[PDB]
RNA sequence: AUGGUGAA
RNA sequence: GUUCUUUGUAAAGUGCCUUCGAAGAGUCGAGUUGUUUGGAUGCAGCUCUAAGUGGGUGGUUCCAUCUAAAGCUAA
RNA sequence: GUUUGACCUCAAAUCAGGUAGGAGUACCCGCUGAAUAUCAAUAAGCGGAGGAAAAGAAACCAACCGGGAUUGCCUUAGUAACGCGAGUGAAGCGGCAAAAGCUCAAAUUUGAAAUCUGGUACCUUCGGUGCCCGAGUUGUAAUUUGGAGAGGG
């Protein structure tokens, strides 16, 4: 497949090819709105191995986000603040200089039949699922959240404010041991 | 320095800064702090008519069902 | 007392008119009084825009018969959050692939003892 | 995997040298 | 709380709702051998061992065949498409048993099906047929 | 004045034999929905041995898994793919096989031959006529390879 | 400060799950077989305990499949490596008493 | 050398199977009688 | 110290 | 249990022989600056930026265990 | 062609079908956050959900004749470790409660974009069918998610 190759070419992020790709495109964007509707993703292959597909129901928005609470979240929230109606998935990067970064992010509506008629993704549609990136659950919130195995996440495996909770409360037996 | 609040009549829409100090009007959230225990509770909900959420759970208990009796 | 809704059930549209207009006339009169007759005379009212109603709803949901998207009114009032929380339909849908698994796998009864 | 390497070496081809990577 | 003395001073009426006892009773759900001698008097345990099965697997912490019989004798309680049979026909009469003739008909075995496969709907079709 | 792997594009095939492979490409189109809704259906009818069918191959995917096993004899690249890097490396792939390529202003124009509204590439696999896409290629070579 | 006044009541919830699980699952024994798992850290290593699921190599010496075995009630456990022959033998008997002891009613 | 591996597979060199699932699907509906044949569609066009 | 109130 | 349907050269599983056999990059990582931990880890602005019989975690020549940079899932 | 078409982009319509605010808040998630070590990831503030939330099937724990999703309890243990001063303070193993595994990216359906949203008329109406419209080729269905897996006999 193809997309093997765009992935190759997209590990050499500093060939002088991406260079004037990535120049250019940044250029194209700073004419545009700090958040505005996407057409099509600019890189195909990330986009498909972060669950995107090309069906109606799927939304792509380039937000930009001041240089200098990560960035990638900082877009996520803002584009869910603004697309109250459709549920964050996962954003990926697409474009930095010296002024600014730009991320891209794949929304999906809940409310398109499309969708809630997919097995494969009516799950985001269950309310628990609303506003993801506000709870952090985003992969670029998890990993922020520190929650992973091992002894380096020991003290945030699964919440660093509950760890702090258990280890201070008195729990008391009917029967004191 | 204060005046009737359409929203809650309070009595405490500050002529000069046009807003109430009560419950927050105009701003759309409802003014209210964990600290202010008592006010929460002058507010809380349950106070008034409650006109359509005392049906609920009577509803609930039906299964939301619809139509009419067999007789 | 007062008037019967049974009974009022299969008059029609102008006679159910007619009888709302007879019944405010008869309670405007009453009003010159101020006589328990104006408490059956507004129940009747009441009785008859309540029949009136239920005649008009009916005749809309029939001309919405069976076609998609009826007006809301006539939606169903269970609550917001149910209206969301994908249908059965949407709910019980399976992808192929876990179908043929369940097929080919299906969970079985059994018990142990020999 | 021998349609790995080559395609990695195509996108070497391809991509040229870094900036860095021109400095050898 | 506030709403609660709204709701007992309200003309409303509380949705009571009476199941406790429903709790304690289980009924069995998942088979009619069992329902006819499951008795809800003896715990889990005890109706598993009156009916002779095991009810752990494994070592149950803390201290501690006349039904299998039924169980048991519960136990002793697809075909060709037409067009499917036409072809199989077709191919019969053009080539008899000769499967291997037959494999290279190019303008009867359509789909080019293996010696084995075309062998065993063969025999199939005479089973059922002739 | 950019990197010599850009502008590659710019540099495409002539009007007039441009317009031959696209006279050469409208011979094999693919059957439109329709079409093939309407001969499957008369062909249900007729049952209530059978050639090969010919047609363009243009799936971008389906394309370079065709291109890299030598079987594409001719294939057209769009040079207005917003993704520039989808179609940056076909080229050299197409070179590096072997296989002819030739760039084709506008994806739509490519795509109308396709009954799709755009189409990145599009490429040839099998012939029903083989001398004419013969000479196209050669014509193709001359042109475009031997000039640029 | 939590105190513990629902322990009666927890185990009484519990018992009150495991007979609803029972009514559902009345056929079946509420468990999967488990194999039998020796301990690392050799403090412990002289007890023997259940272990989550059989392995791959265990399950096929049984003379069924992982897929099949789950739809009977026998735990798989693919991350599991076998490196004892008496610990993989005992498994395969444990599997083979299962399979000879468990009735299964046709699906018609 | 071409770089690729898995040989063709047979549906290469066979009619596609998915041409006759949908032909028998047709089958299916003109037996239940909700899918007109296309001559007699051109009679009903009267 | 936190959050608000009015006051030129 | 009861009743109508299946079908279509349709979809899977078992053992054997044969030909092939992909793996999340501004990401891992190092530097520095703020932050948390009783953990020295992790979190975070930014210069650079990794490889595929490769990479991460642990010790006396290396040996033990997984395959991160996507997501769903009742108890 | 001193023209006429394909798209792509950008606007508008009292367009058709949809969703978003806010309330409540004991529990949940994230951000921020006082009165160099201590009160402290507390108090207060803001944003986001449900009946539970989060997490969840290892780039894990261990150095053993090895265990094998996440979560809660006892134990480990007031130990290791640190600030060695007042003081803070884990985690594996072990026993218990309950156990369920999966879905994409990745190699051609190319002998048939086989996929899906919407409109229309019916029926057995949380949906199904005939037709049309549009999305999809810059990839919608099936086949594979490392336990390997795939084309054939
Ligand atoms: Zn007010």
């Amino acid at each position: 497949g193809a997309y093997k190759y765009l992935e190759e070419l997209q590990r050499k992020k500093q060939s002088d090819v991406l260079r004037f790709l990535q120049r250019v495109r940044v250029w194209e964007y700073r004419q545009k709105n700090v958040i505005h509707r996407a057409a099509r993703p600019t890189r195909p292959d990330k986009a498909r191995r972060l669950g995107y597909k090309a069906k109606q129901g799927f939304v792509i928005y380039r937000v930009r986000v001041r240089r200098g609470r990560s960035l990638r979240a900082t877009a996520e929230e803002r584009v869910g603040r603004r697309a109250a109606n459709l549920r964050v998935l996962n954003s990926y990067w697409v474009n930095q200089d010296s002024t600014y970064k730009y991320f891209e992010v794949i929304l999906v509506d809940p409310q398109h039949k499309a969708i809630r008629r997919d097995a494969r993704y009516n799950w985001i549609c269950d309310p628990v699922h609303k506003h993801r990136e506000a709870r952090g659950l985003t992969a670029t919130g998890k990993k922020s959240r520190g929650i992973n195995k091992g002894h380096k996440f020991n003290n945030t495996k699964a919440g660093r404010r509950k760890t702090w909770k258990r280890q201070n409360t008195l729990s008391l037996w009917r029967y004191r041991k | 320095s204060h005046t009737l609040c359409n929203r809650c009549g309070r009595r405490s829409f500050h002529v000069q800064k046009k807003t109430c100090s009560s419950c927050g009007y105009p701003a759309a959230k409802t003014r209210s702090y964990n600290w202010g225990a008592k006010a929460k509770r002058r507010h809380t909900t349950g106070t008034g008519r409650m006109r359509y959420l005392k049906h609920v759970s009577r509803r609930f208990k039906n299964g939301f069902q619809t139509g009419s009796a067999s007789k | 007392a007062g008037v019967k809704a049974y009974e009022l059930r299969t008059k029609s549209k102008e006679q159910l008119a007619s009888q709302l207009v007879d019944l405010k006339k008869e309670l405007a009169e009453l009003k010159v009084q101020k006589l328990p007759k104006i408490k059956t005379v507004r129940k009747s009212i009441a009785c008859v825009l309540t029949v009136i109603n239920e005649q008009q709803r009916e005749a809309v949901r029939q001309l919405y018969k069976g076609k998609k998207y009826q007006p809301k009114d006539l939606r169903a009032k269970k609550t917001r959050a149910l209206r969301r929380a994908l249908t059965k339909f949407e709910a019980s849908q399976v992808t192929e692939k876990q179908r043929k698994k369940q097929i080919a796998f299906p969970q079985r009864k059994y018990a142990i003892k020999a | 995997s021998n349609r790995t390497k080559f395609v990695r070496s195509l996108v070497r081809e391809i991509a040229g040298l870094s900036p860095y990577e021109r400095r050898l | 709380s506030v709403r609660k003395r709204k709701m007992n001073r309200s003309s409303v009426g509380k949705a009571t709702r009476r199941n406790k006892d429903k709790q304690r009773k289980i009924n069995i759900q998942s088979n009619p051998i069992i329902a006819a001698n499951w008795d809800y008097s003896l715990t889990m345990a005890q109706n598993y061992k009156k009916l002779g099965l095991r009810a752990k697997l494994q070592t149950p912490a803390g201290g501690k065949e006349t039904e299998v019989v039924k169980k048991l004798e519960e136990l002793a309680s697809r075909s060709q498409s037409e067009r499917e049979e036409e072809w199989l026909e077709k191919l019969y009469k053009k080539h008899g048993d000769d499967y291997k003739k037959m494999f290279f008909d190019k303008k009867l075995n359509i789909y080019q099906q293996s010696e084995g496969d075309l062998k065993r709907r063969l025999l199939r079709w005479k089973k059922r047929n002739g | 004045k950019v990197p010599p792997t850009i502008a590659q594009f710019q540099y495409t095939l002539d009007r007039n034999t441009a317009a031959e492979t696209f006279k050469l490409f409208n011979k094999y189109r693919p059957e439109t929905a329709a079409e093939k809704k309407e001969r499957l259906t008369k062909e249900a009818a007729a049952v209530a041995a059978s050639p090969k069918p010919y047609a363009v191959k243009y799936g971008l995917n389906h394309v370079v898994a065709l291109i890299e096993n030598k079987k594409a004899k001719l294939v057209l690249i769009a040079n207005d793919v917003d993704p520039i890097e989808l179609v940056v490396f076909l080229p050299a792939l197409c070179k590096k096989m072997g296989v002819p390529y030739a760039i084709v202003k506008g994806k739509a124009r490519l795509g109308t031959l396709v009954n799709q509204k755009t189409s990145a590439v599009a490429a040839l696999t099998e012939v029903r006529d083989e001398a004419a896409l013969a000479k196209l290629v050669s014509t193709i070579d001359a042109n475009f390879a031997d000039k640029y | 400060v939590k105190v513990h006044f629902d322990q009666a009541g927890k185990k009484v919830s519990r018992r009150n799950a495991r007979a609803t699980r029972a009514a559902k699952i009345a056929p079946r024994p509420l468990d999967l077989l488990r194999p039998v798992v020796r301990a690392p850290t050799v403090k412990y290593n002289r007890k023997v305990r259940a272990g989550r699921g059989f392995t791959l190599a265990e399950v096929k010496a049984a003379g069924l499949t992982a897929a099949y075995a789950r739809t009977i009630g026998i735990a798989v456990d693919h991350r599991r490596q076998n490196r004892n022959q008496e610990i993989f033998d005992a498994n395969v008997q444990r599997l083979k008493e299962y399979q000879s002891k468990i009735i299964v009613f046709p699906r018609n | 050398m071409p770089l690729t591996a898995v040989p063709e597979p047979k549906r290469r060199f066979v009619p596609s199977k998915n041409e006759a699932k949908r032909v028998m699907k047709i089958v299916r509906a003109i037996r239940e009688g909700r899918i007109i044949p296309p001559k007699k569609l051109k009679e009903m066009k009267e």
